């Protein structure tokens, strides 16, 4: 392959005169050098006199995703290009190079060739691409005209703490290009505009609003109407005690970064469908095949589930049956969902496969004629339903080998029929108490209650706006009169808070008008808060029916206004492109994004190729770990990284874990791999532009699935923000962790730390370790850092139900900060309630080595209690967020029972006083159990 | 005056002994299904990879067919133009260089052909993976229901959780 080999390769050259050359070149050779070697050989081949000079032509090749690629950048090495076959054609340089180059790079970047979208011959795909690519291109051009103030906000949005003493510690500042620097005094509560003016007084040769401050060694910029202490860097510097090094940068220099270009209700006949044939069915010949089918709107059925005759098992079963459902054509809601499941049964149960289908299409039209539904394999689960209505609408992309059900919807009229427009729905839709105390009682906390809420639906709108979701579920979606009345209320419904809107995005509310209302209430989000839920919102795309929806528009809108959100949107989508359920949908969004973000596209390109090399590097280390001992493998790992194609690819890129962090120069000697089942690579970095502790690491992990850990770290980060919003800083370490590919991700190395196993094993000892890292006066900071973190991670682990806690997956920083790692199991799994846990060794440190230190231990109890309390106040946020994560198909988060773990752990049913009394009893038995365990 | 009988044994230890057996059989079948589902996904990914590579072979050949079309059109002038002024070198060099191009296409057609054979073979694997999986789902599901009926019987009878846990171990 190209990724590893340093040898030469025989390359086919096609000259534009029809002449053909065939000679060997180095895999490391760049395209400029190959064109020189080509011109030297072509001399002695026919028709040379008719060629223009080498600079008149561009190499074309067939790239790894089956598309033609104009290789315009000729500083790339042949190994980096990865042509399918080593074949290079010379063509004319002129043409529209911009569109052709972007399309090429988009294909290589999303891991799916754009031609595959065309191949489908789908109007919905073609309209989506047409609409979204223009919208994104429009936002990118509009961005490009705006000022350096606006552009710095897009490119490098502010990293502030949630948020204050007015103390003063000194600051180092410099200008761009100069060796010398000027240290001076500054208070914690100064505004950055003031800080620049101070620095601008260099001698007195002899204006500050022409500049911004940059944290040197990274893309983080201090600006705007915020004090110095609200920023993360200065706050990080002040807490650690370090002197912040900033850099003044000119408004002209920021522009240098910026300037890179680019009727139906009449039809009362009953709904039916013509089952015809099955194809490529793979079953036991002894049994017989049945096709169960049902209509759905979200979860609940619209009518009874019809079935077929027992036709005998083969590859190509034939039915030719009419299936008549108990519902009219006009009674069908907008989002009516026909759901099939092929079974294998004894003549007189085995679900073989399933497939869902929207009756109306993306342009509102009720579908007619034959459809070939390529089915998905049914996987058995604990709650084994007959049909799978929560599964995806999209076809199985394996059309060559996957089974399929051929059906045919009947022609209902000579003219086709759409679902009626909003105004026609609103038209037929306009048309103290005993009942008031009942409704209050139902909503403040079933078939009788459903019919009551329905009659009192207007009083729900007026007096119980936050109970919209309940009112939606009680609506009878199988009768079009009821549907219109509910949608009429929805259009005049008052705007709800973010929390309620998060509930409305779930699979239980499939109607577009509800989805549109949910997004409407999420437009009030800030980028920081939106980032706190970006993972959940991405997963909800997997419940969408049509490609072009309001949630895709929303996410693209926010991704184009904010580069950080765009960055993590990209990776959230990219890391699931291997999954055929979502490959098409995610592929189209990534395409739309890239077209609105050609600048960030160049950064993501570099990252993708680092990840590509690391995959190959880890595969080599995996193989050599089996073949040889580690020390020799560590050396053979280094020699592979010394290769220029590897070294340049791994060097000088923005980190996928944090795009503001720069990964400049690899420290090959410091690089290694961890002893673990998947042999994760430990890669270390360093940049001379940075200051103290500017030596970042990353962990490339291939083989395991890191989505589970990311969710856990997201939720710990969320807790930390909730706690920091009530002035409780618990010194957490919610480190970076990002899935990037197929069982592939990065994890942020936490510097100056070791596992508690290692500290205890190497020469009672935990407290001695902290003494060495915090001598004398410093030791008191370490214990408070320990106690605050120990409280937060005790509460965090309890709430999330994170089991398998032990010495080698609990770590401690040299600052004193405790933190947990490797969150492979959670919500009780390994299931059963994980108790609250206090460790004797941790309680020993907390008490400053003493047997009894009541004053300290009481404070630690206070931290645990206050932490636990704050999370209860925000309990519904955790449920709503977890409820949407059921979309992601994580094994340990798949149903209501997994959600029920959080309800019980946070005691959301019980009152606050009742919950606190139970928490103390859990705390107390944890304290008692701590003594008995260690013995 | 009500009836339902899926439980075969009648004393608590005999039923709990059978709970352990059916649980152990269920986890073993679960493992066998999960093993096959990895093969299914891996094979599905590998087949997709091969189908993209076939398009890449097609698209390369397409480029070579375009080179032949150019060679035939473009050479037409010089072959005739240097027949008068007898440069039989030029003709012999050009036509051999064309024969050198044609010969390379046949290697690429062969390499495409070898891949199509693997995909046909691997498509037949995929179908046998799915065939094997579908003959395991009944056993798996029936073993899940039995395991649950036996647990229900023992719980109703009042058997303590510690006794249930040890059998499910
Ligand atoms: C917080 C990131 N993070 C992890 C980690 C690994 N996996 C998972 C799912 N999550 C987190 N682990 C560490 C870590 N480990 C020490 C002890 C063992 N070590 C080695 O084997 C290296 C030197 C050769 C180093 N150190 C720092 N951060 C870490």
């Amino acid at each position: 392959w190209t990724k590893e080999e340093n040898q030469s390769v025989v390359v086919d050259f096609l000259l534009p005169t029809g002449v053909y050359l065939n000679f060997p070149v180095s895999r490391n050779a760049n395209l400029s050098t190959i064109k020189q070697l080509l011109w030297h050989r072509a001399q002695y081949e026919p028709l040379f006199h008719m060629l223009s000079g080498p600079e008149a032509y561009v190499f074309t090749c067939i790239n790894q995703t089956a598309e033609q690629q104009e290789l315009e950048d000729e500083q790339r090495r042949l190994c980096d290009v990865q042509p399918f076959l080593p074949v290079l054609r010379l063509v004319a340089r002129e043409g529209d190079r911009v569109k052709k180059l972007i399309n090429s790079q988009i294909s290589l970047l999303i891991g799916k060739g754009l031609h595959e979208f065309d191949s489908l011959c789908d109007p919905e795909v073609n309209d989506f691409r047409a609409k979204m690519c223009q919208f994104c291109e429009e936002a990118a051009a509009r961005r490009q005209q705006l000022g350096w103030e606006a552009w710095l906000q897009y490119s490098f949005p502010l990293q502030l703490e949630p948020s204050l003493p007015n103390r003063a510690l000194l600051v180092n500042v410099k200008f761009e290009g100069s060796e010398e620097s000027f240290t001076f005094q500054v208070s914690t509560k100064d505004v950055p505009l003031a800080l620049m003016a101070c620095a601008l007084r260099k001698k007195a040769r002899q204006q500050p609003e022409d500049y911004t401050l940059q944290v040197n060694g990274r893309h983080e910029y201090l600006y705007g109407s915020y004090p110095l202490c609200q920023f993360q860097y200065i706050c990080s510097c002040l807490h650690s005690g370090l002197t912040p090094h900033l850099t003044m940068v000119h408004s002209s220099s920021i522009l240098a970064m910026r300037d890179e270009q680019s009727s139906l209700w009449s039809l009362e006949q009953p709904f039916r469908i013509e089952l015809i044939q099955g194809s490529k069915v793979n079953a036991d010949e002894r049994m017989k095949l049945v096709v169960q089918a049902g209509l759905f709107h979200g979860n609940e059925m619209l009518c009874k589930t019809v079935s077929s005759s027992e036709v005998s098992v083969c590859s190509e079963p034939v039915w030719k049956q009419r299936l008549e459902f108990d519902i009219n054509i006009c009674d069908l809601p907008r989002m009516a969902r026909l759901c099939f499941a092929l079974y294998a049964v004894i003549e007189k149960d085995c679900p073989i496969a399933w497939a869902n289908l929207m009756l109306f299409d993306y342009k509102d039209q009720l579908k007619t004629g034959e459809r070939c539904l390529y089915m998905w394999p049914s996987v058995p689960d604990e709650k084994g339903e007959l049909l799978n209505p929560t599964g995806t609408v999209r076809s199985n992309p394996n059309t060559d080998s996957a089974a399929a059900l051929l059906i045919c919807l009947p022609e209902v009229a000579p003219h086709p029929v759409y679902y009626p427009a909003l105004e026609k729905i609103l038209e037929l839709g306009r048309h103290t108490e005993e009942e008031q105390l009942q409704l209050r009682e139902i909503l403040e906390r079933y078939e009788h209650e459903k019919d009551l809420v329905w009659k009192l639906r207007h009083e729900v709108q007026e007096h119980f706006p936050e109970a919209l979701a309940r009112l939606l579920l009680v609506t009878k979606w199988n009768k079009h009169e009821d549907v219109a009345q509910m949608l009429y209320l929805l259009c005049s419904w008052p705007e709800l808070p973010v929390l309620s809107a998060l509930e409305l995005l779930d699979f239980s509310f499939p109607d577009c008008h509800v989805g549109s209302f949910a997004i409407k209430s999420l437009r009030k989000l800030t980028d920081d808060e939106l980032f706190q839920y970006l993972l959940q919102l991405v997963q909800v795309l997997k419940y969408e029916s049509y490609l072009d929806c309001e949630l895709t528009k929303f996410l693209l809108d926010r991704a184009l206004a904010n580069r950080k959100i765009g960055h993590f949107l990209f990776w959230h989508l990219r890391s699931e492109m291997h999954v055929p359920s979502v490959a098409l949908r995610f592929g189209l969004i990534l395409e739309a994004y890239c077209r609105g973000s050609t600048h960030h596209m160049k950064v993501l390109m570099k990252q993708g190729e680092a990840l590509s090399k690391l995959k190959a590097l880890n595969d080599f280390v995996k193989l050599s770990s089996q073949k040889t001992p580690k020390p020799q493998t560590k050396e053979l790992m280094h020699l592979c990284m010394r290769q220029e194609a590897y070294l340049e690819a791994l060097s000088h890129l923005q980190s996928p874990l944090d795009p503001s962090t720069l990964l400049a120069e690899v420290c090959v000697e410091q690089c290694t791999f961890m002893d673990s089942k998947m042999k994760p690579l430990w890669i270390m970095y360093s940049n001379e532009e940075a200051g103290s502790g500017g030596s970042v690491g990353i962990i490339f992990k291939n083989g395991d699935d890191l989505r589970q850990d990311m969710l856990t770290l997201q939720m710990i980060q969320l807790m930390d923000v909730l706690w920091k919003q009530e002035g409780l800083d618990l010194r957490m370490t919610p480190y970076g962790c990002l899935p990037t590919g197929d069982r592939t991700g990065l994890i942020e190395v936490v510097l100056r730390s070791d596992t508690i196993a290692n500290i205890q094993l190497n020469k009672d000892a935990l407290l001695n370790w902290l003494k060495s890292k915090n001598p004398g006066e410093a030791l008191d900071r370490a214990i408070e850092e320990f106690t605050l973190s120990c409280a937060g991670y005790c509460v965090a682990t309890y709430v999330l139900g994170i089991g398998d806690r032990h010495s080698d997956n609990i770590m401690i920083r040299e600052s004193g900060q405790l933190f947990h790692i490797d969150f492979g199991h959670f919500l009780g799994n390994f299931r059963e309630r994980v108790p609250f846990i206090l460790t004797y060794d941790f309680v020993h440190v907390i008490q400053q080595g003493k047997t009894n230190n009541s004053e300290k231990f009481e404070r630690f109890r206070g931290y645990c209690e206050r932490a636990y309390t704050i999370l209860r106040r925000h309990g519904l946020l955790f449920l709503h967020l977890f409820a949407l994560m059921r979309a992601a198909g994580l094994p340990e988060l798949s149903c209501s029972k997994d959600i029920q773990y959080l309800k019980d752990s946070l005691a959301l049913g019980k009152t606050e006083e009742e919950a606190l009394k139970h928490f103390r009893v859990k705390f107390n038995e944890a304290l008692r159990e701590s003594w008995k365990t260690k013995v | 005056y009500q009836q339902d009988q899926v439980v075969k044994e009648d004393n608590i230890e005999a039923v709990g002994k059978k709970l352990h057996e059916y649980n152990t059989q269920f986890q073993e079948k679960s493992r066998e299904y999960d093993r096959l589902y990895e093969d299914y996904t891996r094979t599905s990914q590998e087949i997709q990879m091969k189908r993209t590579a076939i398009e890449a072979f097609n698209e390369t050949i397409k480029i070579f067919e375009e080179q032949c079309q150019t060679q035939e059109r473009y050479s037409k002038e010089y072959i005739e133009k240097f027949k008068r002024e007898g440069n039989e070198t030029e003709i012999q060099r050009i036509m051999h260089n064309y024969e050198k191009l044609k010969s390379r296409i046949s290697e690429i057609v062969d390499s495409r052909r070898r891949l199509e054979e693997d995909l046909k073979k691997q498509a037949a694997e995929y179908r046998e993976i799915d065939k094997r999986m579908n003959s395991i789902k009944p056993d798996l599901i029936q073993l899940r229901k039995t395991r649950d009926q036996y647990l229900m019987w023992l719980t109703q009878k009042g058997v303590r959780q510690k006794k249930l846990n040890e059998w499910l171990g």
